[PDB]
């Protein structure tokens, strides 16, 4: 019995290629659109809910992911693989961080972290590549709003803005077009809105599509009052209500 | 059993070479090239992005060129992920030398050992090397200003100036030509962009594909100073030496 | 071809023993069907019991996890069982490490987490069964979450699963549509299972006796399966009207 | 590929039965059993003319009243030596004896097969142990990597082994005395060796009960040389 | 293809090769079955004489577990004591914590669980072994039958081995006959009978049969051999209906 | 406090001669001011003309016996059924009860 | 042992300690060298638990010889100091500590300067102009205080021990059968024979 | 732990891996190790095809493993810092608990042993290096050279070189050198190593590099102008 | 063919190679003989050399006073089995102070060979041992095979050419087993049947190999001279 699996099941090919991070990479492009925009005072991320069947409750699938109050985290690839990773990225926001210094992690160190984890599986023993890309929206008061990309590979790289999985191509050039370094986060979010109808083909409204944004801080969210200091999560997951109110005025 | 799918990674071919190593090198010859030159007043390290996106955030950015303590610093060429594990773990070492002696760790205690876990991984654990290969830029009170590289076979070696990654072969006869002994930095600064600037796939080197170091004595007064040169530093240098 | 033996990523990016646990879910040839009432849950599944020497009481791939929870499985009965004893297993370790009975919708996270692992790992292999868990649960009512070998899990307005799955699924699609509700309007389980019945029916295009079916019931604070006799005074009120 | 610890379709371990030709490619290793003592020889074999031929051990001491000669990959000999003195000498700290020459090649022959998926290949090597004790008198063993061990009044090992061992067959009888013995070593080695013998590339040693476990010099096995030239020339 | 070659590896078909060919090594193995009765179970067991050589009585293959418990095999003998040596160990835990003796179904699953266990994995082997168990329980009689892929379920009669289907023919039979129930002795006769019958499909060796049997009135809710006048008489009962 | 060590009193006494040697012991087993048993034999037959006594601690001594004796037993297994010569079982011995240094057998052995 | 000084002057570390080696009522050895050579211009003398002061001195002249050979370069007094002070450090918090009290005695040769370094069993580190180990201290700190002077030669730093020694002799209770003197400056360590 | 046999036997009765790792030898750069009278003398190649090198910093060939014993080698460079530690630290260990340093045997043997145990130890491939160790036992003025290899066989070799086209060296120092009259002294010594890699090596420039041990641990490395010295001689000589 | 690379896989007609291939090293074994009456149990076993000049493979170990087997095959391996039964007789008797039964000490060796057969990385045992015994329940002769089946019986063979010992033993059945009181006789008896088994060869006094063990005769075994008698 026992894992007698202690060795590496990606390895390098005569070419030079690592084949299961590349076939892995190929399961992120046959996965469902999903993208990130950075604007001036905020972080919009957004993504289709593909659902499985219409007697499925497709509120009970969250594809958009709170990992701390400031960061929030979106995918494209395989649900499970995400999910774990979740689970993961949240646990060691708090062991590698929270427990020693008593704060959040900033956005560019968690993202290390979960690269980190992402790389393990594409070394380490008896085990196949994570089968996501990951796209990591965050805020911290010393590094202010960022977004970042992590791949199966556990490369990660800052973007501006950027899209991942089905029409990521498309996608990319049409927020070249519309991306500048003056966007407000409602700009963001229209344009995000708009970015998303091209790749979405069935029904296009606020229980289709998932959204979220890193923005300002949240008091009512919070929970409760009497910490001056404590000013509530700038992570907030926007309503199947609140995105419809913005398709009227598209 | 599990004998069945084991690739084997640590084994020789039979001409006595490691496949695996082999092979990582090649991966590494497609990376964004890295070039390193030794200066007699300091070093220069220059590295060139892997073809960028216009809607890449530039300046709060970080793939080539990272800090392993307040004097040395290594430029990276290959698999980046692979590249933060072992960064990670060098600059631990060189804080556990500091803690243990009180002194800065030597330049090459700390490349011997990192090139030393590289070993490791072509001779035992049957496991995957890491595809990655470094340029080391550091500086000591033993042997002053010293450039080095390592690659998976864990095997390293001492250069005077140095290049890694994509178009080595044509990178390095440049270095070659132009290079000489009692050079300074700012001459350095000016043949390592040169000789990006022929070497590259792209048609034009631009600021926002580059990553650009300095390691001077130029602070005040015998003390060595590290520079990470900012995205307006970098555009700036590269219109003052006319590229652009 | 070894990337069809183990779980590891094939050219076009696919898990192909996971794909075959899938394969494995319909070997016992069985169609199971779940779907909320007001106030409970009821699930039913074809009970098939072909040799004459077989004691038919024994004969059952409906489990009763923890007292509020019941869970059904697709599949062989070696993984079924498997996957009901790690679950009771869970059920009871989660009861007694945070203080309150653990949720439809946590236990089948929690199952499709290890499924997940079993995708990843090499030397675990997938359990082919899809697993539909069924309760009452205190906080988000009647509760309907169903995991399978790649180790995916949602919540359902009503399910089904089995051969002949996607007939049963668009039966239930059309009574929604119809109705424009997310559950059954009915006030007594014994009715909801009426219900549950007679759609099997309508959508397989077979009639039942009482030991042709099998049939699980989760109302607040209890989840129970009927007998026979539970189940023929059930098809004699469909019958009657 | 497959399995280290496999059997044949005939009923035999591969790596047991690929070890045995290893030891075939081995130099030559004589040992023969006389009521006076065991003479244990080999062929030294330098794969050079610069390679000092007097540190080629191939004749090495376990105790004082057993030795112990090798043929294969000698390599693979060291840790059987080292567990076979500790073996020797760990016996006589527990019970203030010497230790039976049959037990200490038992306890040899237990490494043997302590390999798998424990050491990852069997030894390439195959060892004559002689010595002597007060129960059994003088003795020779030869202890195989199969984990086998026969008793023999001689036995030759090595590349020369085969032929070695049908001379031996003919010329060994109950009644030789040790430098009957000697002479015969040195004789049968001449025969199978490829280069000429003399006292740089052949080793001669011996046990007997009065003086223990000794390797000849390079200056007694000459004479021992010269001393058989002349008696086969004498008829 | 190659699906076939390890364990835990699911075909195209979504099927284990490795298990259905432990199966054709327990329909290669001697016949073994087992009745359900009134108020316990009957096991029995064909034994081929292989040579006048071997002692009569003296080679026994039905094993008990715990004190209530029997369990007899076909196929691979060593690996149904390997189970039934696991099994004991399972019975004797249950016992240590809570204090009852194993109840049959309890017991069935702990034997279900563990088989099933050695279909997970590549680093082992599936057993080649059917194996037919059961007793008396404070629930009553139970008879039970376990498959190489971990499967089972309880039964009113089992078999399995070689000669399956003619015993299974043998006991549907008097599952028609006697839907009231079989009392326990008529079950020790009638399973001489259903081996005699069984061993038409084996009948180059001649045999010799073993019996056990469990019962709540007969031997007081544990586990016996069934010896001397009783197992003769049970042999000349059989010996009868074959002519 | 539990206290591991007792003492169950008697005596021996081992006188060598020429071709021969004795052994004896009191056949007394006691605890405090009780008796146990007045036949209750220490002095044991071990094999290969050896004879052995363990006399204090009676469950210790039991123990070191039982251990000796099997020490012969596998001495034979292990070195093809040689006689135990008395120097080398009296090394033995040694082994034996060092090897409980740090928590000893509460005996005063002789053979 | 007992007996340790070590005295820091313009150019070189002189460092004296006791030869008596007693257990009980008996003085086992009258001529032991409490010190090892950690390098060629590193002294280490030492003074403690019986067993204990051999097998760490030893100890760390191993790792440091280690390091010279592998780097061929020698340690700083500064950095050997602060090796032995990590694994006293250790030490105390291990099951059986080590109870060994030390001076540390080097010529920097990069920085052209004397170094003497007092690390207690603990693991308690200071860089001293003169030290002292045990009861000694309480008669050669005041002593040293009074007579020190920064800018002395090596003769006078030698009269300036003389001193301490004979102070020693008088009022110190127990027998420690004289001094082995030891230099240390920018020609490495030498052993003064005539004290 | 990664536990695969990857040195095996193979029918012929060969371990592939061991002479695979024999292979990664030969295509190593020279190495040649020549005793004299009173002195040892190891020579060693340096490829050419490296410029732009700096030669301070650059790992030397030839590693001191104690004051009176060094160790040259070839095959792989990686490998060979491996056993160098390994060796460096049992001479230590040696010195602790022995109060004496290591023989130039001792010191082959454990070093030897190690090659030795990664041939049949699970889950590791043999060192893909052979070694020459030279040196003066302590107290002792009868110079030593020994050589190991991948299998972990080793022996004592009046004179002996090991690398790419160590052949044709072995060749030259088999006819050029006399057992019963070695190099009497050191400059004897080192020009006959210098001749022996002169048949090899390319120029004499930067690619010899000679260091010269004799007894009571006097070790020191030649200069190049030093090294030049000698091939300016051996070549004037040549032609005749 | 395909499936034969290890004790882990299985036949599609549901055979264990692997255990079929140590079963073979058996046949390739020399032969021996077990037969037993009710009072005594004896072995006879052909020993091997590897020539003139070699001693003679001893087949026949003891494992306690009341117990012992001779083997066929891998030497090594017996060894490895009957120091295993060593143990498990000794601890028999140090725990319980009781003589461990025969049938017992097969069940054990059963289990023990077994598990080696259903595990990756290890093999199956390659060699066959008659074990001979007396008990509380008397004689006892046990065959064990290292596919881990284990049967008791009056008389059996393994070995090269054991099909002559043992159909001589399966006509003799009625004789010997009623040698009761004749350690001799028996011995006779099975010194004639290995003779069934001989090619070319016949028994010599350092060829043959002797055991027996009953009533009030403690296992022992006779080799050189003392066998002179039975020739
Ligand atoms: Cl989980
Ligand atoms: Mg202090």
């Amino acid at each position: 019995m026992t894992d007698r699996y202690s060795f590496s099941l990606t390895t390098f090919s005569p070419s030079g290629k690592l084949g299961q991070i590349d076939y892995a990479l190929t399961a992120v492009k046959q996965g469902v659109t999903s993208l990130g925009i950075k604007a001036t005072n905020g972080v919009v991320i957004a993504t289709e809910k593909k659902s499985s069947s219409p007697l499925a409750m497709s509120e009970t699938l969250s594809k958009v992911s709170l990992l701390t109050p400031d960061i929030g985290a979106v995918y494209s690839g395989m649900g499970p693989d995400y999910r774990v990773l979740v689970d993961k990225s949240r646990k060691v926001a708090h062991t590698s961080y929270k427990r020693i210094y008593g704060e959040y992690p900033p956005t560019k160190l968690l993202v290390s972290e979960v690269a980190k984890i992402m790389q393990e599986a594409t070394q380490s023993g008896g085990v196949r590549p994570f089968g996501v890309s990951l796209l990591i929206a965050g805020h911290d008061e010393f590094n202010g709003f960022s977004l970042y990309q992590v791949d199966p590979s556990g490369s990660y790289f800052p973007w501006k803005a950027t899209a991942i999985g089905k029409g990521s191509v498309a996608a990319k050039t049409f927020l070249e077009k519309r991306w500048n370094d003056e966007l407000e986060l409602e700009d963001a979010i229209h344009i995000a809105l708009l970015t998303l109808k091209e790749s979405v083909e069935g029904e296009f409204n606020g229980d289709t599509i998932e959204l979220a944004i890193i923005g300002d801080e949240n008091p009512d969210l919070l929970g409760y009052t009497g910490i001056p200091t404590d000013k509530g999560p700038r992570f907030r997951k926007l309503t199947s209500q609140e995105i419809n109110d913005r398709l009227e005025a598209l | 059993g599990s004998r069945r799918y084991d690739s084997r990674t640590t084994i020789f071919s039979p001409e006595g070479r490691l496949y695996q190593v082999e092979y990582a090198l090649e991966s590494i010859s497609h990376a964004g090239t890295a070039i390193g030159i030794m200066a007699s007043d300091g070093i220069v390290l220059a590295a060139e992005r892997k073809v960028t996106s216009t809607l890449l955030e530039q300046d709060t950015s970080t793939e080539k060129l990272y800090k392993l303590n307040d004097k040395i610093a290594v430029a990276v060429a290959g698999l980046t992920a692979d590249a933060e594990i072992l960064i990670n773990t060098a600059r631990i070492h060189a804080q556990n030398y500091l803690k243990t002696y009180n002194e800065d760790i030597p330049v090459e205690i700390l490349v011997r050992r990192l090139s030393d876990i590289k070993q490791g991984y072509t001779q035992h654990g049957g496991l995957r090397p890491f595809g990655v290969s470094f340029i080391y830029a550091g500086y000591d009170d033993r042997y002053g200003y010293q450039l080095y590289t390592s690659n998976p076979s864990g095997n390293y070696t001492g250069w005077k100036a140095i290049s890694v990654g994509a178009n080595t072969s044509a990178a390095q006869t440049l270095l070659q030509m132009d290079y000489k002994d009692d050079m300074k930095v700012d001459d350095a600064i000016e043949l390592a962009l040169k000789t990006l600037s022929k070497t590259t796939d792209s048609s034009a080197l631009t600021y926002d594909r580059l990553e650009f170091a300095t390691i001077r004595k130029g602070a005040n007064d015998g003390e060595v100073y590290q520079k990470i040169f900012k995205p307006q530093e970098i555009k700036d240098i590269l219109v003052k030496t006319g590229i652009t | 071809g070894y990337d069809r033996h183990i779980t590891i990523f094939s050219p076009e990016g696919r898990l192909y023993q996971v794909e075959y646990a899938f394969k494995a879910t319909n070997q016992t040839n069985i169609n199971s069907l779940a779907v909320r009432g007001k106030d409970c849950t009821v699930v039913i599944s074809q009970k098939k019991v072909p040799d004459k020497l077989l004691d038919p009481t024994t004969v059952s791939y409906i489990f009763c996890i923890s007292r509020t929870i019941g869970m059904v499985v697709n599949g062989p009965i070696p993984d079924a069982r498997n996957a009901a004893l790690r679950a009771k297993a869970e059920a009871a370790e989660f009861r007694y490490k945070y203080g309150y009975d653990m949720p439809c919708d946590v236990l089948a996270k929690r199952m499709a987490n290890l499924s997940q692992i079993y995708t990843q790992r090499a030397y675990m292999r997938p359990l082919g069964v899809i697993l539909t868990f069924v309760s009452v649960d205190e906080e988000l009512g009647p509760s309907i979450y169903k995991t399978d070998p790649a180790g995916y899990y949602v919540g359902y307005k009503a399910t089904a699963t089995g051969p002949k799955q996607q007939e049963i699924t668009t039966n239930l699609e059309n009574h929604f549509k119809k109705s424009k509700i997310d559950h059954i309007n009915e006030e007594s389980w014994e009715k909801v299972v009426e219900f549950a019945i007679t759609h099997m029916i309508d959508a397989l295009g077979t009639e039942f006796s009482k030991n042709d079916l099998e049939v699980g019931v989760a109302t607040k604070d209890k989840f129970f399966t009927l007998s026979a006799e539970n189940i023929e005074e059930r098809l004699v009120a469909i019958a009657e009207q | 590929d497959r399995g280290v610890s496999t059997f044949s379709p005939e009923g035999r371990l591969f790596q047991v039965e690929y070890s045995l030709e290893a030891i075939k490619l081995g130099s030559t290793a004589i040992g023969i059993a006389t009521k006076e003592g065991v003479v244990l020889g080999v062929e030294k074999r330098a794969t050079s003319p610069l390679l000092e031929s007097d540190s080629i051990e191939k004749i090495v001491e376990i105790d004082r009243h057993i030795g112990c000669a090798m043929s294969g990959l000698t390599a693979d000999a060291r840790s059987m030596i080292e567990h076979a003195r500790t073996a020797a000498v760990t016996h006589n700290l527990y019970y203030d004896e010497d230790i039976n020459v049959e037990s200490l090649t038992q306890s040899v022959c237990d490494l043997a097969l302590r390999f798998g998926e424990l050491m990852s290949r069997p030894f390439g090597v195959a060892l004559l142990i002689a010595g002597h004790d007060a129960d059994d008198g003088y003795q020779l063993f030869h202890a195989e990597p199969s984990g086998t061990f026969y008793r023999y009044n001689a036995k030759a090992i090595g590349s020369g082994s085969e032929g070695a061992q049908a001379e031996l067959l003919n010329e060994w009888h109950s009644s030789l005395t040790l430098k009957e013995a000697e002479l015969l070593v040195l004789k049968i080695l001449k025969q199978v060796m490829e280069e000429k013998l003399d006292e740089n590339n052949a080793q001669l040693s011996c046990i007997t009960k009065q003086d223990g476990f000794k390797i000849y010099d390079n200056e007694k096995t000459a004479e021992l040389i010269k001393e058989l030239k002349e008696k086969e020339a004498a008829e | 293809t190659g699906y076939d070659l390890s364990n835990s590896v699911f075909s195209p078909d979504g099927r284990n090769f490795q298990v259905e060919y432990a199966v054709k090594a327990v329909e290669n193995g001697t016949t073994s079955i087992g009745i359900k009765c009134n108020d316990g179970v009957v096991f029995a067991v064909e034994k081929l004489i292989t040579s006048k050589l071997l002692v009569p009585q003296k080679n026994v293959k039905i094993q008990v577990v715990d004190r209530h418990i029997g369990c007899v095999y076909s196929g691979l003998i060593p690996d149904g004591r390997h189970l039934v040596n696991r099994g004991r160990e399972e019975a004797a835990s249950f016992k240590k914590l809570y204090k009852t003796p194993i109840p049959i179904p309890a017991f069935a699953d702990r034997l279900g669980q563990y088989v099933q266990a050695h279909t997970l994995y590549n680093s082992v082997r599936p057993f080649g072994v059917s194996t037919i168990f059961g007793g008396v329980d404070k629930n009553g009689a139970h008879l039970y039958m376990l498959e190489p892929s971990g499967s089972y379920w309880g039964y009113k009669g089992a078999a399995t081995g070689k000669g399956r289907q003619s015993a299974k023919a043998e006991l549907e039979k008097l599952v028609d006959h006697h839907p009231e129930g079989l009392s326990a002795r008529e079950a020790v006769k009638q399973a001489a009978k259903i081996i005699y019958l069984a061993h038409e499909d084996n009948k180059e060796k001649d045999f010799e049969l073993e019996i056990s049997w469990c019962s709540l009135s007969e031997t007081n809710g544990l586990h016996k051999f069934v010896k001397g006048d009783l197992l003769q008489e049970a042999i000349d009962f059989a010996q009868k209906e074959i002519n | 406090q539990f206290n591991p060590y007792g003492d169950n009193g008697g005596t021996i006494l081992g006188i060598a001669g020429e071709d021969f040697a004795v052994l004896a012991g009191d056949t007394r087993n006691i605890t405090d001011y009780s008796i146990n048993s007045r036949y209750e034999p220490k002095v044991f037959d071990c094999g290969d003309n050896i004879v052995m006594s363990a006399n204090g601690f009676a469950a210790d001594g039991d123990a070191l016996v039982k251990r000796f004796k099997n020490s012969v037993k596998w001495y034979h297994f292990d070195h093809n059924d040689k006689k135990l010569s008395i120097n080398s079982a009296a090394r033995n011995i040694q082994h034996l009860l060092y090897g409980k240094r740090f928590f000893p057998y509460y005996v005063h052995t002789i053979i | 042992m007992d007996i340790i000084l070590g005295i820091r002057v313009q150019d070189s570390v002189i460092l004296a300690s006791s030869k008596a080696v007693t257990r009980g009522i008996s003085v086992l050895k009258d001529s032991d060298d409490k010190t090892r050579q950690l390098s060629p211009h590193t002294l280490m003398s030492f003074a403690g638990e019986a067993g204990d002061t051999v097998q760490f001195a030893e100890y760390i002249q191993a790792n440091i010889q280690l390091y010279s050979i592998r780097e061929d370069y020698e340690l700083s007094p500064q950095a050997v100091s602060s090796f032995v002070r990590q694994e006293l450090a250790k030490s105390i918090r291990s099951r059986r500590p080590y109870q060994v009290n030390v001076l540390i005695g080097g010529y920097d040769k990069k920085k052209n300067k004397p170094e003497l370094y007092q690390i207690d069993y603990l693991g308690t580190k200071v860089e001293l102009p003169y030290g002292a180990h045990g009861y000694s201290g309480f008669y050669t700190f005041s002593l040293l205080d009074h007579h020190y002077r920064p800018d002395m030669t090596t003769e006078e730093g030698l009269d300036l021990l003389k001193l301490c020694v004979q102070e020693l002799e008088k009022r110190m209770p127990m027998d420690f059968k004289g001094v082995i003197v030891k230099i240390v400056d920018k020609d490495g360590i030498r052993q003064v024979d005539d004290f | 732990g990664y536990d695969r046999a990857l040195s095996i036997f193979s029918p012929d009765g060969h371990i592939f891996q061991v002479e695979y790792a024999l292979e990664a030898v030969k295509r190593g750069t020279c190495a040649v190790g020549v005793k004299g009278k009173n002195c040892v003398v190891l020579g060693c190649e340096r490829r050419s095809t490296l410029k732009l090198q700096d030669t301070r910093i650059t790992p030397s060939k030839v590693s001191k493993i104690d004051s009176h014993v060094v160790l040259s080698f070839s095959g792989l460079n990686a490998d060979s810092r491996i056993l160098i530690e390994k060796a460096r630290v049992e001479a230590q260990s040696h010195r602790l608990t022995l109060e004496d340093p290591v023989t130039v045997e001792y010191l082959t043997r454990y070093v030897a042993g190690v090659q030795q145990r990664y041939t049949q130890s699970g889950g590791v491939r043999p060192f893909g290096v052979s070694t020459l160790i030279a040196g003066f036992d302590p107290r002792d003025d009868e110079p030593k050279l020994y050589q190991t290899e991948p299998s972990g066989i080793y022996s004592s070799w009046s004179a002996q070189t090991i690398g790419r086209n160590s052949k044709t060296v072995r060749e030259f120092l088999e006819k050029n050198y006399d057992r019963k009259e070695p190099p009497a002294t050191v400059e004897e010594c080192v020009k006959l190593t210098v001749r022996s890699l002169l048949e090899v090596v390319q120029t004499g420039a930067k690619n010899i590099e000679i260091t010269v041990v004799k007894p009571d641990s006097d070790i020191v490395a030649l200069s190049s102008e030093e090294i030049n010295q000698y091939v300016t001689q051996i070549e004037q000589e040549k032609q005749e | 063919n395909n499936y034969d690379g290890d004790t882990v896989t299985f036949s599609p007609t549901g055979r264990l190679f692997q255990v079929e291939y140590a079963l073979e090293a058996i046949k390739q074994g020399s032969v021996t003989v077990g037969l037993r009456s009710n009072t005594h149990a004896v072995l006879v076993a052909l020993k091997r050399n590897a020539d003139e000049l070699s001693s003679y493979q001893k087949k026949i170990i003891k494992c306690d006073e009341h117990m012992g087997l001779s083997l066929a095959g891998l030497a090594p391996d017996a060894r490895v089995l009957s120091n295993y039964l060593r143990q498990q007789c000794n601890y028999s008797s140090l725990v319980f102070n009781r003589k461990l039964a025969v049938e017992r000490a097969g069940h054990l060796l059963c289990d023990k060979a077994q598990k080696n057969t259903q595990s990756y990385g290890g093999r199956p045992y390659g060699v066959g041992l008659l074990i001979i015994g007396y008990d509380k329940s008397g004689a006892h002769l046990l065959e064990f095979q290292p596919s881990g089946n284990v049967t008791e019986l009056y008389g059996t063979a393994i070995g090269a050419r054991s099909q002559g010992a043992k159909t001589y033993l399966e006509r003799t059945l009625d004789t010997f087993i009623k040698i009761d009181g004749n350690p001799d006789e028996l011995i006779k008896a099975g010194v004639e049947a290995i003779s069934q088994s001989l090619r070319d060869e016949s028994l010599t006094v350092d060829n043959l190999s002797i055991a027996i063990v009953g009533k009030d005769t403690p296992f022992t075994i006779y080799d050189g001279e003392a066998v002179a008698k039975y020739i």
